[PDB]
């Protein structure tokens, strides 16, 4: 109804969008290490 | 009372419909970008 749920929505959205970006490179490095 | 409508929750009712669209779009974009 107001910002009460919007705050947690913004928090989780920022968390997931940061996590995917910071973990794509980690997944690529893991794949490269497994397939050197 | 109207269940799952603006009076029930999210009285703005004109933001989540585009929020889901934009988060789906960014998820698709990152999935495409992380393919290689």
């Amino acid at each position: 109804t107001f910002e009460n749920m919007a705050g947690v929505f913004m928090l989780v959205a920022g968390g997931i969008v940061a996590g995917i970006f910071l973990i794509f490179i980690e997944i690529a490095y893991k794949r490269h290490k497994d397939a050197r | 009372p109207s269940a799952f409508l603006e009076p029930f929750s999210a009285s703005v009712w004109v933001m989540m419909f585009v929020m889901l669209l934009i988060v789906s779009a960014i998820a698709v974009f990152v999935f495409e970008y992380f393919s290689p």
